[PDB]
């Protein structure tokens, strides 16, 4: 019952990670279709990945004691633990919408230069995951708090765990092919 | 009200049109109006919109595909029509305006909405019998994945009345399906009817995996499961593998045409040969998902009718398991002519010929069933028969276009489009027509009218191949596909037997209303008393026609292939118990309709952006999920009362019928 | 038999319909057996039959199943040496072993047309071409819109044309004649009349009247301002001739979408 | 316990971050080492990630939960690589040559 839905979410996820290599096929192509505009050594500002890559980090250990603290009978660690992981995650978007903002305001958005159209839908496509993620961590964090550590909600949490480590496995693919590779 | 909706986008002063916009408009209030004539609305609602039952979900899903098979073929009759007008020089009906959505909503219905749910609604129903499980694995995600391919047919429906279709082909390549080439809605229609479907699939896909995996019997192994079983679980692989390149290839068409970025564009950088690339990734998975569970429906139905044990069963399997992963590796073939080099087609075009070897190995091996059994001719066994005759013309027809230099001269034409006609009205079309026929009386306790079934058979076939056959011929001819005006008369008297051979098929199609207006006129007395009306050697036998929506009062215990064959060899096969046990049972939902609900509302509002009203029916589905996610009233208990009544007057027709 | 492809009249063509036909023949030692099995077997092994022997319990056999796999197995493989040599030797690109001064021609698709340069004359037409018989034709093909596919289907292979992009085919014609071209690949409301006409003449004396009949025209292409004005949307185009065409101007329509 | 491998796949994936993310800050020399180092702790941390995080097994659905894996991967290696050399023999083709 647990393990099944458990299992079934493992497929789904493995489904969501051919959904994400589609996009980096797409970007593999179109990295040098700039049409006269910016490249990736004009645009990547390396320090700022390296601090979102930290903080998509962080989140992941986090999850990580919150699922330990579900392992014994500790509910409001539980809640601690996941308070942590949803700020280091909202850190993690907000450095995103920041990074998008100023490229779009500086002319640098996705309708020019389709290179950049690949950028904004791989980012763009992994920060709505974590969007999604965020939102279950909030629907998740109320449930818990009302109902305690029932069989149904420990479930979610491992089902979550699956999904928010799956999220910091795809951007070790993503600062790797893009930012990486882009600002050698 | 707002975006785009301005009452000019309803085709008034087009008299095809409006004939069948009347035609569903009063055709559905007439239907509407008998529900609430006999008060049937509270029994819709509870037993069959809000069912998690895969019984009563599988038909819907055959109800669906049975209802767009009626509006697919009806325009197909038109572009015969059409053909033989155009050519020996009479431009009549259907303009280029009218006529390029047609092939393109022909393809889309007859892919998505026709042979996908047909396949998927008969996995939906015979799946959890075959393993010994009561139900699927994710009920309520079972619920979902049906309204979700009710929204993709809602979607291409209001098209025809609301707005237009698409006018590129039915895969919409690019820039004729950009923004520059294409400003109309019809590419959005055919956006979010693919999206919102999808999704929808790619659930059922998960689903099926892990209640083939997890949910089987005890007892049954891998290799003791039914063939059905082993060909559902290599076609929802394919699902789950390859519809995620479909959900990414459509939304970046999307963004191209909503956001203005560069995919596919000629101009900033876009690269429009990536979209082919991508588009038939998915695109030759997706028609070995069709095939599959085929290939599944025969094996059971040829042993069955033998009165024989399947033969090479290992060599079977092994054979969907060698296509399961082919599959991925050949897509090339739809696009030899792009301008890849002599090494690229050469390796996606010997490797395409290497699919047809474990394809043959399936089609040697069900002749091989029927060497030496005692062949019973069912209207399920004339399927069988006529199957193996037609899916081996066309399928080598295909491995003909395997060949890159043969393909130059044969790409897109009218020999291609004779060919997948011939593997799906040959390969598809027949194995849901053999299926309907093999488990109608499981589905609803009487069995089918076997007069007409095979008037039936009878002008589907060869009435397919007056049909396609002068296709083969006049694709050697030269004649391309998608021609509508000012056709060349010597295509002529070749497009007019076309023609005629779709007159036959529209019998065929006629003779299934008769069947299956007469089968219900008569079903008290053709009833399927005892549960298995032919010689059944699977497990969907063993029990009550139709089920007890338990499925199974006890979990049977598998020892061997045929579990229900072993069963009346070893002479115990119907065994009341002395007790029974209380069994747990989802509930129904109307959640999922009200999250297709708002998800046809946010597809429509997309289409005609209304941003106000796509917002709205985006945060509908959101809300919708989360507050689903709180209820607890998910699961409940059947009394022993309730089992014991119905297994007790099972038992009894068992008396009676001498067993 | 007669049907431009059981009855090509360029080389290409008459080696696509031996690989046509070679196939044909490989697969039909398979096929015919499947269907006269299917045939057969239903009608020797009818239950109402009760001459014929009835094995419920036979489900295994090595004998059996070694044919059955090693049979599709020997075919493909016969399948893929030719479908490799071939692919090699009828691919577009490859120019043709002939050596007698190709001729090279740029075609480019419109909506709803064809346009075609001959760079070494001088020469543009719309909707038609002229060429030697028994000359190699060096086509080099784009789009000014979207994808279409050039195809002369007497003559042999087809090829796509896409915007921005130059593919390259390699034709010749064994007979004189005039050959039906089409376009291939759907594109758009006038798809259906995207139709032109191929002449082979007998010799070079009869095609050069045909370029000094087309640079008779008053009719030049000499600027991209003509060329635009011609790439506006059209259906079912008569054959136009123009005298004066642009030095480069393929490339000028290649260059307009990667620039 | 459990803590010490959420520990100790925290002090590796901070070692295979920082290493990538110094080497183009600094130049080191030589580009083709960067770009083979690069990938290389590519592939460690997300094996990494896997064992300490997602805690995959060969154990732990009766073979099921890594054959999966084994078989997307695969899947992806088939999309990605395949797409790739597709669009390099179209993209060195239809150029004006
Ligand atoms: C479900 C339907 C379906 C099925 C079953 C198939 C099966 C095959 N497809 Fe057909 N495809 C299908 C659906 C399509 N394919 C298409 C287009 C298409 C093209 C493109 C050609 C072109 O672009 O002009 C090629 C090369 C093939 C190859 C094949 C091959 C080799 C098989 C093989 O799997 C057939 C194998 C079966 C055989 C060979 C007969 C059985 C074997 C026997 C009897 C003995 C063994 C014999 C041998 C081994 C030789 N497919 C298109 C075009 C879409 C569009 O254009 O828009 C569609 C819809
Ligand atoms: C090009 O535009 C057009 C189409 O493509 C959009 C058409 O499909 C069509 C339809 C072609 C046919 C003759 C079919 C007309 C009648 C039939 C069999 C359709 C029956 C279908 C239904 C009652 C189910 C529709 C219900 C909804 C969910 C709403 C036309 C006429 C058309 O002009
Ligand atoms: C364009 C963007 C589109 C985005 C659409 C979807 C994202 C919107 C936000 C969704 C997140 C909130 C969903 C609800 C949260 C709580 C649900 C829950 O309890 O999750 C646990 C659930 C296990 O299920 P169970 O415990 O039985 O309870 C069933 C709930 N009805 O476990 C589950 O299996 C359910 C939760 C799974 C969540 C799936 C993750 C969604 C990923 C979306 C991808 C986003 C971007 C895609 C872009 C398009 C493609 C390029
Ligand atoms: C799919 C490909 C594209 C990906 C992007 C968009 C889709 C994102 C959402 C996908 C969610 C997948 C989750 C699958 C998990 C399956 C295994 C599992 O954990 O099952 C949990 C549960 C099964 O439920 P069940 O067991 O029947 O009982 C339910 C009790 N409440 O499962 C559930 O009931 C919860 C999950 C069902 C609810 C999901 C429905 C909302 C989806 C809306 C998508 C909106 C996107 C719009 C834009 C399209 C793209 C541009
Ligand atoms: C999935 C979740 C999607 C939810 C978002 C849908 C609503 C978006 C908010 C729109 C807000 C707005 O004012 O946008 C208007 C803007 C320009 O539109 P306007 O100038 O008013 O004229 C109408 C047509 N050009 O319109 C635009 O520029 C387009 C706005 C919508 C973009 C489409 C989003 C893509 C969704 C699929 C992803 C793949
Ligand atoms: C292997 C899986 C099998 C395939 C899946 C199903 C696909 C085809 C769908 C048709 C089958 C559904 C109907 C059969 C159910 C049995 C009928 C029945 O129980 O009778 C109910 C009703 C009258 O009986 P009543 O007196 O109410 O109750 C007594 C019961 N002994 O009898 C009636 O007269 C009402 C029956 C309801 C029919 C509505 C279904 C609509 C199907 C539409 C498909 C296309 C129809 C084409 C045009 C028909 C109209 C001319
Ligand atoms: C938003 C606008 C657009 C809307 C789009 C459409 C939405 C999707 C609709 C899909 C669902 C179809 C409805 C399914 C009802 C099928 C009922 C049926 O077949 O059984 C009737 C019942 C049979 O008797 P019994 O033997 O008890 O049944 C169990 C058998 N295992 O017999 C009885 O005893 C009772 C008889 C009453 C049943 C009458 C119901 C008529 C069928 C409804 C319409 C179906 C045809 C049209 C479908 C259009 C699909 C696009
Ligand atoms: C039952 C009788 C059927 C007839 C008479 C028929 C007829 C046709 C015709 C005339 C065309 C257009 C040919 C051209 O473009 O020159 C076509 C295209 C097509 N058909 Fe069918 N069809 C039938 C069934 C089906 C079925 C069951 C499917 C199921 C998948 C299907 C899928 C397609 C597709 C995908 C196309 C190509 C769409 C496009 O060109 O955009 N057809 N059919
Ligand atoms: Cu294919």
């Amino acid at each position: 019952a647990g393990g099944t839905k458990i299992f079934g979410f493992w497929i789904y996820l493995m489904s969501d990670c051919i959904l994400f290599s589609i996009l980096f096929a797409t970007y593999a192509v179109l990295v040098n279709g700039t049409a006269g505009g910016p490249t990736g050594k004009d645009i990547f500002e390396l320090p700022f990945v390296l601090v979102e890559t930290f903080l998509l980090l962080f989140s992941s250990i986090t999850y990580g004691m919150a699922a330990i603290a579900m392992y014994k009978n500790n509910k409001s660690q539980v809640i601690s633990w996941l308070a942590l992981t949803w700020l280091f995650g909202a850190g993690f978007i907000g450095m995103e919408i920041y990074e998008f903002h100023h490229l779009i305001v500086n002319g640098m958005g996705p309708d020019r230069s389709g290179f950049l159209s690949a950028f904004f839908a791989l980012v763009g496509t992994h920060g709505l995951h974590v969007t999604s993620g965020l939102i279950w961590m909030a629907v998740l964090m109320v449930q818990i708090a009302r109902r305690g550590l029932t069989s149904t909600n420990r479930t979610r949490i491992m089902c979550l765990s699956l999904f928010w480590h799956f999220l910091d496995v795809v951007w070790i693919c993503v600062f790797t092919v893009v930012y990486l590779m882009g600002a050698m | 009200m707002f975006g785009k909706l301005s009452l000019d986008a309803v085709p008034f002063h087009e008299p095809i049109v409006m004939v069948t916009i009347a035609g569903i408009i009063l055709g559905g209030l007439a239907l509407v109006g008998l529900i609430t004539y006999f008060g049937k609305w509270t029994y819709l609602w509870k037993e069959w919109l809000t069912s998690v039952d895969h019984k009563r979900l599988g038909i819907m899903y055959i109800i669906v595909a049975i209802v767009m098979l009626l509006r697919g073929f009806a325009d197909a009759i038109m572009m015969r029509s059409q053909q033989a007008l155009a050519s020996a020089g009479e431009a009549g009906f259907l303009p280029p305006h009218h006529y390029d959505q047609i092939f393109t909503a022909h393809g889309v219905i007859m892919i998505f909405f026709v042979a996908m749910p047909f396949v998927i609604g008969l996995m939906n129903l015979v799946v959890p019998l075959q393993i010994g499980a009561r139900d699927v694995a994710f009920p309520f995600l079972n619920n979902l994945s049906f309204w979700f391919t009710v929204v993709g047919v809602i979607l291409v429906n209001v098209s025809l009345g609301v707005g237009e279709f698409a006018q590129t082909g039915w895969l919409a390549y690019p820039p004729l399906s950009g923004i520059e080439y294409s400003p109309g809605v019809g590419v959005d229609y055919w956006i979010w009817s693919l999206q919102l479907s999808g999704i929808g699939t790619t659930l059922t896909g998960i689903n099926f995996f892990v209640t083939i995996l997890k949910m089987r019997a005890p007892g049954m192994t891998m290799f003791k499961m039914p063939v059905f079983t082993w060909a559902s679980l290599c076609a929802n692989v394919l699902i789950i593998a390859s519809f995620p390149i479909l959900t990414v290839t459509v939304a970046l068409l999307t963004l191209d045409r909503y956001l203005g970025t560069h995919f596919f564009t000629n101009d900033m950088g876009g690269n429009m040969m990536m979209y082919i690339n991508l588009i038939w990734a998915w695109g030759h998975p997706e028609v070995y998902i069709l095939i599959l569970p085929v290939f599944g429906v025969f094996s059971e139905i040829a042993a069955t009718f033998s009165r024989k044990r399947l033969f090479g069963y290992t060599s079977l399997v092994w054979a969907t398991v060698c296509i399961t992963v082919l599959s991925f590796i050949v897509w090339l073939h739809h696009f030899f002519t792009m301008g890849a080099g002599a090494n690229v087609n050469a390796f996606f075009g010997i490797t395409t010929m290497i699919i047809a070897i474990p394809t043959g190995v399936k089609i040697f091996n069900w002749l091989f069933t029927m060497y030496q059994g005692r062949i019973v001719f069912h209207s399920a066994m004339l399927w069988t028969i006529g199957f193996i005759v037609t899916f081996s013309v066309g399928g080598m027809t295909g491995v003909l276009l395997a060949v890159p230099g043969a393909d130059f001269v044969l790409h897109n034409s009218l020999f291609l489009i004779a060919h997948f006609h011939n593997v799906i009205i040959g390969g598809v079309v027949f194995g849901c027509f053999a299926g309907m026929t093999y488990w109608w009386p499981k589905a609803f306790g009487f069995k089918l009218n076997e007069t007409w079934g095979k008037r039936a058979f009878w002008f589907w076939i060869i009435g397919f191949f007056v049909a396609f056959m002068p296709l083969y011929a006049l694709g050697f001819m030269g004649m391309t596909r998608r021609l509508s005006q000012q056709i060349d008369p010597q295509f002529h008297t070749m497009l007019m037997i076309a023609a005629s051979g779709a007159v036959l098929i529209a019998l065929g199609i006629l003779c299934l209303v008769i069947q299956m207006y007469v089968s219900i006129r008569d079903r008290d007395q053709n009833r399927d008393l005892t549960g298995d009306p032919w010689g059944g050697r699977t497990l969907e036998w063993a029990t009550s026609s139709p089920p007890p929506f338990y499925n199974f009062a006890v979990v049977p215990h598998v020892h061997e292939r045929d579990a229900f064959w072993e069963m009346k060899e070893k002479g115990e096969a119907y065994k009341k118990p002395d007790h029974y046990e209380e069994i747990h049972m989802p509930k129904n939902s109307g959640a999922g309709i009200v999250i297709a609900a708002f998800s046809t509302i946010f597809g429509f509002a997309m289409i005609w952006h209304i941003w106000w009203l796509a917002i709205v029916g985006f945060a509908g589905m959101i809300i919708t999920w989360i507050v689903k996610s709180f209820d607890e009233d998910v699961d409940y208990y059947v009394p022993v009362a309730e089992i014991e009544k119905l297994e007790n007057q099972h038992f009894d027709e068992i008396t009676k019928a001498g067993l | 038999c007669n049907s431009a492809l059981l009855d090509p009249k360029g080389q290409i063509g008459l080696e696509q319909r031996s690989l046509i036909l070679t196939a044909f023949g490989l697969m039909l030692i398979v096929v015919i057996p499947a269907i006269l099995m299917a045939v057969g077997f239903a009608w020797k092994y009818r239950a109402s039959n009760k001459d014929a022997k009835y094995s419920p319990n036979w489900s295994h056999s090595n004998k059996v199943e070694a044919v059955v796999w090693t049979v599709p197995i020997l075919i493909i493989i016969f399948l893929a040496v030719l479908t490799w040599k071939t692919t090699h030797a009828l691919e577009p690109s490859k120019p043709l072993a002939h050596d007698e001064k190709p001729i090279t021609i740029e075609v480019v698709s419109m909506d709803w047309k064809w346009f075609f340069i001959y760079p070494e004359q001088g020469i543009a037409t719309v909707n038609e071409i002229a060429f030697p018989a028994n000359t190699p034709v060096y086509f080099k093909v784009t789009s000014n819109s979207v994808m279409n596919s050039f195809f002369i289907p007497r003559l042999g292979s087809q090829i796509y044309a896409m915007a921005g992009m130059q593919t390259r085919l390699h034709l010749i014609a064994n007979e004189p004649g005039t050959y039906d071209g089409i376009s291939a690949s759907y594109s758009g409301p006038g798809f259906s009349g995207m139709k032109f006409k191929a002449i082979a003449t007998p010799d070079r004396a009869a095609f050069d009247q045909w370029v000094a009949k087309a640079k008779q025209s008053p009719n030049t292409m000499s600027d991209m301002a003509a060329f635009e004005k011609l790439a506006a949307p059209s259906e079912y185009n008569q054959v136009e001739y123009f005298s004066n065409v642009k030095p480069d101007l393929f490339a000028d329509v290649i260059n307009k979408f990667m620039a | 316990g459990s803590v010490k491998t959420y520990m100790t796949g925290f002090i590796l994936s901070i070692i295979l971050t920082v290493i990538p993310f110094w080497m183009v800050m600094t130049g080191a020399a030589s580009p083709a080492v960067i770009l083979g180092t690069i990938l290389a702790m590519a592939v460690v941390q997300v094996l990494v990630h896997l064992v300490c995080f997602l805690h995959m097994n060969t154990k732990s659905d009766e073979g099921w939960n890594m054959t999966a894996f084994v078989f997307t991967v695969l899947i992806i290696a088939i999309l990605v690589v395949g797409s790739i050399w597709i669009m390099w023999n179209l993209n060195y083709n239809m150029m004006m040559h």
